[PDB]
């Protein structure tokens, strides 16, 4: 298992925003933002997938990220969640 | 609506059935792949596949099997975002979204039985159904309140839809696995102190559960108590702790 999701982000927040907030980055092979895609509106949430090269970094970033509040422009909080992802294929 | 958005809605929504598939296929070959709004507006509209006839879902699950050949980015980002969308679901949990999970519950079925994704994806979401903010006690929480049974509606739709297939060798085993754990999960909210002679546990549930067990396993013991259903587990968490080694 390498393929992590990052999950319940702010609807508003963009790829570069997320990629400040995680930096520094672990070696990756993918990573990718989606957002703006669900069935179940207004219930608006935003999500990345990574992929990692290693295993013990993938506990490390779940310590650092997991429960990671983001804020967006209105002062809502947004506890993100770290999971593996449900389907392990890479895009 | 911009020109493309109401072809691809028209494509998917309207004309594909059962009898046109290799026509649709035809012409989502040939879309725009390369504009990046077009790719991201069809991998949404099957995302929300609520908006297509029960009966039909399944031939968007074949014709996304024959589009993978061209463009496999397309079909992962669907699989990816139909699970999100389930889990999304059971975060949520409002009534007025019922007939789409469960739109989105039989398409991630018939995501099996074309070959999008394996065994071990509905496994993960047939065990998220009964434990996904579920306390172990079996005390109602705040995603699986007392009256809501909606996640033994969830496992029924998937079990129907591709639970045939899981009749021999290892997805047999898993399979059985399972259903010791469901029943379980059935007989906790059975148990609750809001069901009694005034206000029984409903009955449609009941035949729901025994009609989707019983076409996958006719001699299937249907537990008849919590008691009986916790021994099940009992013996089944006694075979693993023997193959984990965590005393013997």
């Amino acid at each position: 298992l390498s393929k992590v999701v990052i999950r319940r982000l702010p609807p508003t927040l963009t790829k570069e925003q997320l990629q400040e907030h995680l930096q520094p980055m672990p070696e990756h092979d993918y990573f990718e933002f989606f957002s703006n895609d669900t069935s179940l509106y207004p219930h608006m949430y935003a999500r990345a997938y990574i992929n990692f090269k290693n295993q013990e970094d993938i506990i490390l970033f779940r310590d650092r990220f997991d429960g990671y509040v983001f804020l967006d422009n209105k002062g809502q909080e947004y506890p993100a969640i770290v999971e593996f992802a449900p389907f392990q294929k890479a895009a | 609506r911009p020109p493309l958005q109401e072809y691809v809605r028209k494509l998917l929504y309207k004309d594909l059935s059962k009898v046109t598939t290799e026509k649709v296929l035809r012409q989502m070959r040939k879309l725009p792949w390369q504009d990046q709004e077009v790719k991201d507006y069809v991998i949404c509209c099957m995302i929300n596949i609520w908006n297509v006839k029960y009966n039909s879902i399944h031939c968007v699950a074949n014709l996304l099997a024959g589009l993978v050949l061209y463009q496999e980015d397309v079909g992962i980002h669907v699989v990816d975002g139909v699970l999100e969308d389930i889990r999304l679901g059971m975060e949520v949990n409002q009534p007025k979204f019922n007939q789409r999970r469960i739109s989105s519950a039989k398409f991630l079925g018939e995501l099996y039985n074309y070959r999008m994704v394996e065994s071990a994806v509905i496994f993960r979401t047939l065990y998220s159904f009964t434990s996904f903010g579920v306390n172990p006690d079996g005390s109602p929480s705040s995603l699986d309140p007392p009256e809501h049974l909606f996640r033994i509606r969830l496992v029924c739709t998937i079990l129907d839809t591709c639970g045939q297939y899981f009749d021999r060798g290892s997805s047999k085993r898993k399979l059985d696995c399972f259903l010791v754990y469901f029943q379980r999960y059935v007989w906790w909210k059975k148990s609750l102190e809001v069901w009694t002679k005034d206000h029984p546990f409903p009955i449609d549930i009941d035949y729901m559960i025994s009609d989707t067990l019983e076409l996958l396993r006719p001699k299937i013991k249907l537990c008849n108590s919590l008691e009986e259903s916790i021994r099940q587990v009992q013996d089944l968490e006694r075979e693993f702790l023997i193959k984990l080694g965590l005393v013997n």
